């Protein structure tokens, strides 16, 4: 029930990736939808490569899934002055492990000891069977692929672009368009 | 069954790789601004990483390794599943780290005295060493030389026959039949299918090579020889074996330091670039962009960026207690860093790519697991930054960098000035890398036994080195313990290795380039694909074997001398030339005594 200029986060230089994949870019001023859902959250650089349909590994198949027909973008940018720490950041949270891989858009953000093989485990948590809740560690010092990144994902009728009009020529012969009507002629001021 | 260890080694890795950060962070803070907060910080931190090394490898005790079956797990396995100690019972654990600290501060706080003036003494490195490496006093060095090992050498004899002991005990507890085949046990490859290499091969291997190696060391001995009768006259004969006092330091390790003794033409300017770097104004700054062009130029990937801010290249403007011993540092966490206080000289130009080229292997292999972050053996991991200082080093390359004018002349005298100079040092150790290390094995399993030590390393100086006693010793001395590697306790058969894999990689990249000339010669600046066949090595980490790894270098499964060689045929025509009238080689019955 509002106005989206995606045209200004496709313009704007401050991403370290501006990525689409339902979608090519610049029609998102015409292309409308009865929502967009916004999701926002922070990752390291190298595994910010696993944020795309279809693909796989520690992200891709135990965060959350982008299915292979993601109808939508995705978009990141370093946050290394705010979400990486001298005494390192911990405070993020990722599940490493879980029986059956994730389907699209699916949320697992119950945790109980993952375990593997034939035997039975109650807490405890150090052989055969393991805690799969993890945090993070962001130090501002890093390689760039393990410092953070703040990511936001887009899946892609209330939601229409910035319709922009001209200038108005009054007096004049004008092929004309007003909202969803269009017609030739002269526009005079009538009373 | 191998998921529980698959998840088990990934949340050993995901941890590991955070605990270490934070510990080797504290230890980078440590060495580059000392104070006591920062050793009792550093000291606490790698309190909490070894805690949780052995906390976990309890567990990685468990895992039955014969129930896993890909190569890269059951290498993790059995890297977290190492006993090591804690085999030994508790007060032999003790006495063992007690014996450590004691041949440690023996070695490192040992004096030797004055018998004109008992009121002045030296310690080992200041003064003791440098009488050793620059003095020509014949009796000086012999006193400096046998007073180290009667005043502190005599010490660690009784110290070394109870370190023996306690290591083989922990040793067969590992179920390795003495302490020298756990040491091997590094090049140890199994079930790779053709490519496997016993922990005993490396015994005949480095014997076979060695055997290669002995005519260019015996014209170099009857060479260097020849030479020290006219700095030693009447000390020396022209046929017996050299007193050992008079060997460029205090053990005759390299003798690199003979060179104004030995040299060929000294007439001809031994080249140098400092002056270049200084008529051109270079910082550490430019020394090391200028040392960054030539990876980017070969076909490698340029710094981590924040390299060059948490990297210390120089000395601080204040006036920092650091140590600027040039180190080149990973953290993990994909954290590259040099701790290093450069001073324009063509030194540390050379050791800019020399430590560059330790973090562009460490950059290669971060996708692997921290387990398998290393070398493919203790010889790749320095062989592979001294095969850049090579390129850098050439004559070619300098005046194409700008260090050299485009109208000087290079010349065959220059080259064996160059050359005889890089023999003293590379191929002149080789018989003790291999004497000593021999000696150690032989000790280990009693071969050699407690009541002939010394009288078999003696035998074995005179017969594989040359090498003679300038007095008689016996079994009270212990003259491998006067060395930092005997009393330290640091396996040395690394550096024999590493003597081979240089030039194997070096000629093979060499090749790939297509050059034209000697191998001392060669360049791979402004080449590309040297740099692929470099690269598809550089990023297995320990993840695949050294065997197999090498065939994608060199084109050999095993390590091969050939290339040393090769790099020295123009200087050995040339000693097989100056020693014509001679005798070579040596008689083992003579002695300065
Ligand atoms: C076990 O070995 C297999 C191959 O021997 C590894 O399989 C590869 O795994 C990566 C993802 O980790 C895939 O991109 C490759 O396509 C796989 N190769 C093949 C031919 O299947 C596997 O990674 C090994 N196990 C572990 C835990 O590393
Ligand atoms: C490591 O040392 C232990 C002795 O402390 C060896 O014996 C193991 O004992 C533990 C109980 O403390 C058992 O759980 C293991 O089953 C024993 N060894 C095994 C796995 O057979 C053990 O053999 C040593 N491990 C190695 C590396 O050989
Ligand atoms: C360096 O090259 C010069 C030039 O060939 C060598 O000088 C020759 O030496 C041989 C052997 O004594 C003589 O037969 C030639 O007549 C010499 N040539 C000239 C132009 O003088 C010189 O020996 C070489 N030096 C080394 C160390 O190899
Ligand atoms: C190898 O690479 C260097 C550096 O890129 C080359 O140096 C350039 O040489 C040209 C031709 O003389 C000059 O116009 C450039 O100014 C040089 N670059 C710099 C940064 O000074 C060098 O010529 C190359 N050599 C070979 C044989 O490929
Ligand atoms: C592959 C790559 O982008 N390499 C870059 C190079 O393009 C750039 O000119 C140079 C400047 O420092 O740094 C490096």
């Amino acid at each position: 029930n509002c106005v989206a200029d995606y045209s200004v986060l496709y313009n704007s230089a401050s991403f370290s990736t501006f990525k689409c994949y339902g979608v090519s870019p610049t029609k998102l001023n015409d292309l409308c939808f009865t929502n967009v859902y916004a999701d926002s959250f922070v990752i390291r650089g190298d595994e910010v490569r696993q944020i795309a349909p279809g693909q796989t590994g520690k992200i891709a198949d135990y965060n959350y899934k982008l299915p292979d027909d993601f109808t939508g973008c995705v978009i990141a940018w370093n946050s290394n002055n705010l979400d990486s720490k001298v005494g390192g950041n911990y405070n993020y949270l990722y599940r490493l492990f879980r029986k059956s891989n994730l389907k699209p858009f699916e949320r697992d953000i119950s945790t109980e000891i993952y375990q593997a093989g034939s035997t039975p485990c109650n807490g405890v948590e150090g052989f055969n069977c393991y805690f799969p809740l993890q945090s993070y560690g962001f130090q501002p010092t890093n390689g760039v692929g393990y410092q953070p990144y703040r990511v936001v994902v887009l899946s892609f009728a209330t939601v229409c672009g910035p319709k922009k009009s001209t200038n108005l020529v009054k007096n004049k012969c004008v092929n004309f368009n007003f909202n969803g009507l269009t017609g030739t002629g002269v526009l005079t001021e009538s009373n | 069954i191998e998921e529980q260890a698959k998840t088990f080694l990934d949340k050993f890795n995901h941890e590991a790789e955070d605990l270490f950060y934070q510990s080797s962070l504290a230890s980078w803070n440590y060495n580059t601004n000392i104070t006591e907060e920062n050793v009792q910080n550093m000291n606490n931190a790698g309190d909490k990483w070894s805690a949780f090394l052995k906390e976990q490898s309890t567990l990685a005790q468990m895992y039955p390794l014969q129930e896993i079956q890909n190569l890269t797990v059951k290498l993790q396995l059995q890297a977290l599943q190492q006993n090591g100690s804690s085999v030994l019972s508790e007060d032999k654990s003790k006495r063992l780290n007690t014996i450590l600290n004691t041949m440690s501060t023996i070695y490192s706080t040992g004096k030797v005295c004055n018998p004109d003036n008992p009121q002045e003494c030296l310690l080992l490195e200041p003064g003791l060493n440098e009488i050793m490496a620059n003095s020509l006093d014949y009796n000086e060095r012999l006193w400096a030389w046998e007073s180290w090992r009667s005043e502190v050498g005599k010490q660690l004899r009784p110290l070394y026959e109870e370190y023996v002991v306690l290591k083989n005990e922990m040793a067969r507890a590992n179920h390795y039949e003495d302490y020298g085949d756990y040491w091997r046990g590094d090049y140890e490859v199994n079930g790779v299918d053709g490519y496997d290499y016993s922990r005993g091969q490396l015994i005949e291997d480095v014997e076979h090579t060695f055997e290669e190696i002995k005519p260019l060391y015996e014209h170099l001995h009857a060479y260097v020889r020849a030479k020290l009768m006219n700095a030693y006259p009447s000390y020396i004969s022209p046929i017996g074996c050299l007193p050992a006092h008079l060997l460029g330091d205090m053990w005759g390790r390299f003798w690199t330091n003979l060179y104004s003794l030995t040299v060929p033409f000294g007439q001809k300017p031994n080249i140098d670039v400092t002056d270049a770097m200084v008529d051109q104004a270079w910082d550490a700054q430019r020394i090391f962009k200028e040392a960054e062009k030539f990876f980017v130029s070969v076909g490698l990937p340029n710094m981590t960026q924040g390299f060059w801010e948490n990297s210390m290249l120089t000395d601080p403007g204040n006036v920092q207690k650091a140590v600027c011993h040039p180190t080149a540092w990973d953290l993990g966490k994909g954290d590259f860093r040099i701790l290093m206080c450069t001073k324009v000289t063509m030194d540390d130009f050379l050791t800019a790519h020399h430590e560059m080229g330790h973090i562009q292997y460490d950059m290669a292999y971060a996708a692997q697991p921290f387990l398998l972050r290393n070398g493919a053996n203790e010889g790749f991991h320095e062989a592979v930054g001294e095969i850049m200082s090579l390129s850098a080093a050439t004559p070619k390359h300098l005046k194409s960098i700008g260090l050299l004018s485009p109208d000087f002349q290079e010349d065959n005298e220059t080259e064996i000035n160059f050359l005889l100079k890089q023999a003293l040092t590379i191929v002149g150790t080789l018989p003790f890398t291999y004497m000593l290390e021999k000696w150690r094995w032989m000790v280990f399993k009693g071969e050699i036994p407690k009541d002939q030590w010394m009288k078999k390393w003696w035998e074995m100086k005179r017969e594989i080195v040359g090498v003679v006693e300038p007095v008689p010793h016996d079994e009270t001395y212990c003259d491998p313990a006067s060395l930092f590697h005997v009393s330290n306790d640091y396996s040395f058969i690394r550096y024999y290795t590493r003597t081979l894999y240089q030039f194997q990689f070096q000629e093979a990249l060499c090749q790939a380039a297509k050059h034209e000339g000697p191998l001392h010669k060669c360049d791979i600046s402004n080449s590309t694909e040297a740099g692929q066949k470099l690269f598809n090595m550089l990023r297995l980490g320990k993840s695949e074997p050294w065997t197999l790894a090498l065939e994608n270098v060199v084109g050999a499964k095993n390590m091969n001398v050939r290339p040393l060689l090769n790099y020295f045929e123009p200087l050995f025509t040339w000693l097989k030339d100056q020693n014509k009238n001679s005798f070579v080689g040596w008689s083992t019955d003579w002695s300065p005594y």
